[PDB]
């Protein structure tokens, strides 16, 4: 029972976004900080189930001029393949 | 096995297939594979991660309606994957990544 959790307010970058993702999910240590990356460390790397925790969403998608958005959609798309996570946006 | 960027590539070109000691996350997780349990080797041994769905999601490699991409999994033995892969595309264009898709590089 995998939990991650993004205090978005905190988020200044992408950049930021990725090594917070790194952590709170535990990624390789070669993790690529890109959505290729991500998509292939959600797909054959993560553990199961997973809870993503998304706060303060909307300003982490100011502080990373939309990308915040392209990094959910890869969550959201491995979901949807059957990837056990369940996101929460708050 | 054939797991090595040229031989890989190759093989790619001439049969427009990958080798056989390549399966997909599906096929794989059907055998038993835990990704967090790196445990691939010992589910199906010989085996390497590949030939799934690339979906070119930052336009890195060309695109071009019609045009599909896939990657496979280089240089794996056993354990946890490692961040070498292999792209290929529908058309026959091979690129290669030792950083985790960070920069690719034109082989073929």
């Amino acid at each position: 029972m995998k939990k991650a959790v993004i205090n978005g307010e905190q988020i200044r970058s992408i950049s930021d976004l990725h090594q917070t993702l790194k952590k709170e999910l535990a990624l390789p240590e070669y993790y690529g900080e890109n959505l290729a990356a991500l998509w292939d460390a959600l797909t054959g790397w993560v553990e199961y189930p997973l809870v993503l925790e998304w706060r303060q969403f909307e300003q982490s998608k100011q502080l990373t001029e939309n990308g915040a958005e392209s990094v959910l959609q890869v969550f959201r798309e491995a979901k949807a393949e059957g990837a056990d996570i369940t996101i929460i946006l708050s | 096995v054939i797991n090595t960027f040229d031989g890989v590539a190759d093989y790619l070109q001439t049969y427009h297939k990958l080798p056989d000691n390549y399966i997909t996350k599906s096929e794989a997780q059907a055998l038993g594979w835990v990704a967090s349990k790196g445990n691939l080797a010992d589910v199906a041994p010989g085996k390497s991660i590949g030939g799934d769905i690339f979906s070119n999601r930052e336009g890195k490699l060309p695109g071009k309606s019609g045009r599909t991409w896939r990657e496979a999994d280089i240089n794996y033995t056993s354990g946890f994957r490692n961040s070498d892969r292999i792209l290929y595309s529908s058309d026959w264009l091979i690129y290669k990544t030792t950083d985790h898709y960070q920069t690719f590089t034109k082989i073929r």
